[PDB]
């Protein structure tokens, strides 16, 4: 789950 | 619909400064001791209508005590004030409370720790426990920064009206209205105003 | 069928800014705070007059209530680059219209400059 | 015309008094304010007490009789012994007579409680003066007259209650030790008869007002009476049963039982233990049947605020926490007491749900006491597992933002509760997280609260379980953000995610690729215009850096360089959108990392690269502003300069001694800039007057000066190479700041100069004796003149001045020896000047300097300077200390006044002053200093307190000097003196107490 967690965090953006 | 409020506490704890902030909005920086008592009417607008406090700002310095406990007769509520930067003012809180409840045996009382705006706090929060067995309401407050400055009156209002859902509401704002014989002195006052520096220029507002 | 169990609304907000309001005590060489809270420019939709309405935080009591007269002029204060001083002749915050020397201070020079721009855009609306 | 009654030449107009009094209480305006100033004058008249029997007999106004009893109280408390005897019995018989009369008129007894209670208190003031020595049968007749009338019996309980309070609760600093002991022993001897009457009333009913007055006096007795009166009578049975049923007696009975749960009782008798269990069982039973069952929603009850419910729930919380903290072990072993114990804690659980901050703190204190016991004590935690399971939810849902104190208390309890059952804590938090995701409890306040709780238990689970728990929480928080629309909401969740990750550094340290992702996400948040985001991103960055710095200093596996190099390289892009204060936090964060590098050459290289932009901006202005200083009035240039210095302060704050290379790069030009800025401030005050110090342009210039001084003191305070401080830094510093301070007008003197000099002397003062002398010469006399005309002007200079003198007297006392005699006399004057401040910052330093100065003079021995010091200033210090001790306006400094005074007295009674303290003529030759000290003090006190007899002053001084090796006894003797000077005719034998 750690490599997935990494990708979800980098996709977090506040303007969608 | 009027209530008598006695304000009580050691000299210099800020009782007079607190009332002045509520009356006019100013912050009085100078300490001018109160002589006996100063009575001022204080009106608040609530969702249950206007409530009026007749505040009896008593003197804390023993020299100027006046009638001392004579001011507490027929009081309907009270505020006991101390200063969180002076441990001796908290040590005296039991003395003020003793004098007060001997005259008024069952009134709502707020215990207030003033001047929390100061960095070097000497009476730490974990030490303030006197209100527990005496059923007093306690608030950290600061008349200088307005921190919690409305809480003591709102709590007393909720108790005296008997409505725990009472709240402060905005006054109705009437429309404002719209001589050269006076332009003489209105510019004279203005010039003196702009050359007097506004106080507390390092403040956030 | 089952039976079941502020006098500001006819106006519009042109500008809103947090500010501290002072009044000059001429006889005591001193400035005195009047209130802290939201200063608002209110234009009456049935008259198009613009006014100053400012309410104190928490207690919500009014500390400024006057028309933005075209007569008024904003002058800086000697100790501040984020304040304006101006004479006001009819303020009804605490009863019937009294003249005041006011000072209003803001969080930054930016806000104080934008307040000046809006204060004068309001003076032209109040002139028509 | 109201001024009439103030004339005592004529007779008192009782009808005019009742109008003056009614105008003050029921009136308003200047009319009331006028009646106020004349009622005070009538009361403060020294002869008004002779008219008090007129008012109490003739007046129709209860407030007038109240005021006249006040005037009487001042008479009894302060001049009772000065009266001719015959009036002492007239006043006395008049008061009991008046009380008797008011108790038989049922109209007066019910509608004038104020006047009766004031009369009862006035009687008690007489008893303090006259009982039992001049009234040995008060107690037998008080008990006899109680048989007469129900109104008398109840009122006698009011007299006994007030008496117990004045003797045991409020005597410690209101009377002397001797008189307090006398009154305590007297009540102790006659209490058996008092308890008989009190117990009879409690058992025989039936008037509720009589019963409540008896219980309120019983509350006072429990503070001091021996335990046998409570356990060897039936009284615990009636408090815990009969009086818990009626709501009139419930409130006071609960408080009595709360005091009983604190009585001094033997912990080995098995009967007393069963009695302690039995009254708790009865009390909880009455509450379950007569007030509310254990399942009641006390949160709703408290919010509805009907009647006295809030006061009852407050008193019940105080009762349960008090009893269970002391005696819950009595209930944990016996199986028949298990339901009793668990019910009691279930009430506390229900109390803990009340929305009342101060009540919650009271229950949280008990929970903390409990869960700590279950963490350390064997075999206990299994008893409370269902209580603990509920407590986890209560605390998680009431978590406050990390007041300062409440959060730390909530964290400690929640951390204990996670140790006691990790699995249950983990399941409550995911569940609450799920109810945030499905939207049933979704709220900005509820998601923030839950994140604080999840972040608070960090480091309590195993590293493996924590890893799995963090991954689940971050995963679902990221999905909660995905699912919400709008950044007003997306910012709320993104902040909570950052707070959680910042709370789990052990997780971040073990998963570097994840740690880097977090930091890079915080960097893009540093460009977010939404308010609060940039502040959040900076606070999390420095928070994570403090705990994971080592992982930025090393080159991580599968990377080409330590991540600190990557941060520095893109610092301008990263910080481009931040506010200046946020940029300073970022640079401070980088300084934390760089300090981890312990290879000097590599650490200095990282420092150079970090400081590249501020050093390039600095070099530019140093050149162009020297060529030549017109730019320094451009408000943009001063802002850039100030921000350059603050960046250096921020980095120096986290690097300390390692900052020295960067300080050397700017030191000499910075001190030059200090000089140039000082010139324009002075020039501007000259061109525009003192008002210029208030202008923005000057205030920006003074900011440069203050930041320069703050940088220098930050480095010096943390330096390790003290030699470079003295040899490289101190000399150019003193040249830059001392003369500028001395030759500025007072309103342009930066008090920060004194603070900076304090830091210099504190760290290297023992190495710069000629430096300290130069500091004194430049700041002492001119700062003293600023602050010696009143107690209000220049408050900062006042505090820094005495901090500076404190450290100079501690570290370089030789500088005061090289002062000219006139300068040394001003030093002594400045110390005593500090005694007289109410400002506790000034006053405490002032007493400490005097104490340290005396010890400095002592260690010199038998030397001309030490001898002349005692000749000139010993009695000044003794008399100035007595003045602040006895004037009633410096009570905050009593302990340190007493200390200094005993050190002064003990010097003479140990013969450490070898020279005689008198001049050769005024006293016969060969007279010891001890004899002269007693004569000087006797004369001083006689002139300062002329109402004291000679025997009082002699007894007090004899006791005081004999006790100058025992502060505790000494302080008691001073407190006794402070009482006796408030009155006339104090007993001189009181000073034999010890
Ligand atoms: N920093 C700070 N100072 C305060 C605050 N409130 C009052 N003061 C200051 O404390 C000093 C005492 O003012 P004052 O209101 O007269 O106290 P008081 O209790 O009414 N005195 P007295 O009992 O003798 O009448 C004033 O200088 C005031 O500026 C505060 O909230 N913060
Ligand atoms: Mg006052």
């Amino acid at each position: 789950n750690l490599e997935a967690l990494q990708k979800k965090l980098e996709e977090l953006e506040l303007n969608q | 619909v009027q209530f008598k409020l006695v304000l009580v506490g050691d000299g210099g704890t800020g009782k007079t400064t607190f009332v002045k902030r509520h009356l006019t909005g100013e912050f009085e920086k100078k300490y001018v001791a109160t002589l006996g008592v100063e009575v001022h009417p204080l009106v608040f607008h609530t969702n249950r209508g206007p409530i009026k406090f007749n505040v009896w700002d008593t003197a804390g310095q023993e020299k100027f005590g006046g009638l001392r406990d004579g001011y507490y007769i027929q009081a309907q509520c009270a505020i006991i004030m101390f200063d969180v930067t002076s441990r001796v003012t908290y040590k005296n809180v039991p003395n003020w409370h003793r004098d007060l409840v001997r005259v008024c045996e069952n009134i709502p009382i707020v215990l207030c720790g003033n001047k929390v705006d100061i960095k070097d706090r000497k009476v730490k929060a974990k030490s303030i426990v006197f209100h527990r067995k005496k059923n007093l309401q306690y608030y950290d407050i600061s008349a200088k920064s307005n921190y919690n400055f409305e809480k003591p009156f709102l709590w007393l209002a909720r108790k005296l009206i008997g409505d725990p859902n009472l709240e402060f509401v905005a006054m109705p704002a009437l429309a404002p209205p719209e001589d050269p014989a006076l332009a003489a002195q209105y510019e004279h006052d203005l010039e003196v105003a702009q050359t007097t520096a506004l106080p507390d220029e390092d403040d956030d507002l | 069928h089952f039976e079941p169990v502020t006098m500001e609304e006819d106006e519009e907000v042109l500008y809103k800014v947090r500010a501290k309001l002072f009044r000059f005590d001429a006889d005591a060489k001193e400035w005195k705070e009047r209130g802290t809270g939201d200063c608002k420019f209110l234009k009456n939709k049935k008259t198009n007059k613009v006014r100053i309405l400012m309410r104190r935080d928490k207690t919500l009591k009014i500390c400024a209530n006057h028309i933005i007269a075209p007569e008024y002029t904003l002058k800086p204060n000697v100790g501040s680059d984020r304040s304006w001083v101006y004479a006001c002749t009819a303020d009804i915050a605490e009863g019937e219209a009294e003249a005041f020397t006011f000072a209003i201070r803001f969080g930054s020079k930016e806000n104080a400059d934008k307040f000046k721009e809006e204060f004068e855009k309001a003076q032209e609306i109040n002139k028509k | 015309s109201m001024e009439g009654i103030l004339d005592f030449s004529n007779d008192l107009d009782i009808a005019l008094l009742d109008q003056v009094v009614s105008t003050f209480y029921q009136g308003s305006g200047v009319q009331q304010k006028q009646a106020q100033e004349i009622l005070t004058k009538f009361q403060d008249n020294p002869d008004a007490w002779q008219k008090a029997d007129q008012i109490l007999q003739f007046s129709t106004n209860p407030q007038s009789k109240f005021i006249a009893l006040s005037i009487l109280d001042k008479l009894i408390t302060r001049k009772w012994k000065l009266l001719p005897n015959d009036h002492r019995i007239g006043i006395r018989n008049f008061v009991v007579g008046m009380i008797i009369s008011m108790c038989q008129d049922d109209e007066v007894f019910k509608t004038q409680k104020n006047l009766i209670n004031k009369s009862d208190l006035t009687l008690v003031q007489i008893l303090k003066q006259e009982w039992p020595q001049n009234w040995p049968e008060f107690i037998p007749e008080l008990i006899g007259s109680s048989s007469s009338s129900v109104n008398v019996c109840e009122n006698n309980m009011i007299v006994l209650k007030l008496l117990s309070e004045e003797v045991f609760d409020f005597s410690a600093e209101q009377m002397t030790q001797a008189k307090a002991l006398h009154l305590k022993n007297s009540m102790s001897k006659e209490f058996e008869q008092i308890f008989k009457l009190c117990f009879q009333v409690l058992e025989q009913g039936s008037s509720s007002s009589l019963i409540v007055a008896t219980l309120e006096s019983l509350l006072r007795y429990l503070h001091w009476i021996p335990y046998r009166y409570i356990y060897e009578t039936n009284i615990l049975e009636l408090l815990s049963t009969k009086f818990m049923t009626s709501p009139d007696t419930r409130a006071i009975t609960l408080k009595c039982l709360t005091e009983v749960s604190n009585l001094k009782i033997p912990q080995d008798n098995d009967l007393i233990k069963r009695q302690t269990v039995l009254f708790f069982q009865n009390t909880l039973q009455q509450i379950a049947t007569s007030v509310m069952p254990v399942t009641a929603d006390l949160k709703a009850t408290y919010a509805n605020a009907n009647g006295n419910d809030q006061s009852f729930l407050q008193d019940l919380a105080m009762f349960l926490t008090t009893y269970l903290a002391r005696n819950r072990a009595l209930l944990e072993s016996d199986e028949s007491l298990r339901e009793l114990l668990l019910n009691a804690h279930q009430y506390l659980i229900q109390l803990s749900k009340i929305e009342e901050r101060e009540l919650f703190k009271t229950t949280l204190d008990y929970w903390h006491n409990l869960v700590a016991d279950l963490f350390y004590e064997p075999l206990k935690k299994h008893i409370y597992e269902e209580i603990c399971s509920q407590l986890r939810l209560v605390i998680i849902e009431n978590m406050v933002r990390p007041t300062i104190q409440l959060y730390k208390s909530e964290r400690e309890v929640l951390v204990y509760l996670t140790h006691l059952n990790v699995i249950d804590t983990e399941e409550i938090m995911i569940s609450k997280l799920a109810r945030q995701i499905d939207g049933s409890e979704w709220s900005w306040h509820n998601i923030n609260t839950l994140s604080w709780a999840i972040g608070s238990i960090s480091g309590t689970m195993s590293e493996d379980t924590e890893k799995r728990f963090v991954v689940t929480v971050i995963k679902d928080l990221l999905g909660l953000c995905e699912q919400k629309r709008g950044k007003d909401n997306k910012a709320v969740v993104a902040s909570d995610i950052m707070y959680v990750v910042g709370q789990y550094p052990r997780f971040l340290k073990a998963h570097w690729n994840f740690l880097r992702t977090v930091i890079l996400k915080l960097f893009e948040f540093m460009h977010e215009t939404h308010e609060g985001v940039q502040d959040m991103a900076c606070d999390t960055f420095i928070k994570i850096v403090q705990k994971c710095k080592y992982h930025f200093v090393i080159q991580q596996p599968r990377e080409s360089e330590p991540f600190i190099q990557t941060i520095i390289r893109d610092i301008q892009k990263t910080t481009a959108d931040l506010q200046p204060q946020q940029v300073h936090t970022f640079y401070k964060a980088c300084g934390i990392i760089i300090s981890e590098e312990r290879s000097v050459a590599e650490r200095n290289r990282l420092l150079s690269d970090l400081m590249q932009l501020p050093n390039m901006a600095w070099d530019t202005i140093v050149e162009q502003s020297t060529a030549n200083p017109t730019l320094l009035l451009d408000s943009e240039t001063v802002k850039i300069i100030a921000n350059i210095i603050k960046t250096n302060v921020a980095v120096c704050t986290s690097m300390g001694a390692d900052f020295y290379p960067q300080l050397g790069h700017i030191y000499y030009n910075m001190l030059q800039l200090y000089r140039a800025v000082s010139s324009m401030i002075s020039a501007q005050v000259a061109a525009e007057g003192l008002i210029a110090t208030k202008t923005p342009k000057v205030r920006g210039l003074r900011t440069i000066k203050k930041e320069i001084l703050k940088l220098v003191e930050t480095y010096i305070s943390k330096a390790r190479n003290l030699d470079d401080v003295v040899k490289v830094l101190v000399e150019p510093l003193l040249n830059a700041v001392l003369e500028d301070y001395m030759n500025n007008v007072p309103d342009a003197r930066d008090a920060e100069v004194l603070n900076c000099m304090t830091t210099v002397v504190e760290k290297v003062g023992h190495m710069i004796p000629q430096g300290v002398i130069l500091i004194l010469q430049s700041v002492f006399e001119c700062t003293l003149d600023m602050i010696n005309k009143d107690f209000t002007e220049y408050p900062e200079h006042r505090v820094e001045f005495y901090k500076l003198l404190k450290v100079i007297n501690e570290k370089s006392f030789a500088a005061f020896l090289e002062l000219p005699p006139a300068a040394f006399k001003l030093f002594v004057d400045a110390i005593c000047w500090a005694f007289k401040h109410n400002n506790r910052d000034v006053e405490v330093n002032g007493l400490q300097i005097a104490l340290d100065l005396v010890k400095n003079i002592e260690r010199m021995g038998n030397v001309p300077f030490a001898n002349e010091f005692h000749k000139n200033y010993f009695f000044i210090f003794v008399s100035e200390t007595f003045f602040v001790l006895t004037d009633s306006d410096h009570k905050s400094g009593f302990s340190k006044q007493a200390l200094l005074l005993m050190k002064l007295i003990s010097l003479v009674y140990d013969n450490k002053i070898s020279v005689p303290l008198y001049q050769e003529a005024e006293v016969p030759q060969g007279t010891s200093n001890q004899v002269y000290l007693s004569q000087y003090l006797a004369n001083m006190l006689s002139n300062a307190f002329p109402h004291l007899t000679s025997e009082q002053i002699a007894s007090f001084l004899s006791a005081l000097t004999k006790q100058c090796k025992d502060l505790v006894v000494f302080k008691g003797t001073l407190r006794d003196f402070l009482v006796q000077i408030k009155e006339v005719g104090g007993d001189p034998t009181d000073y034999l107490f010890a």
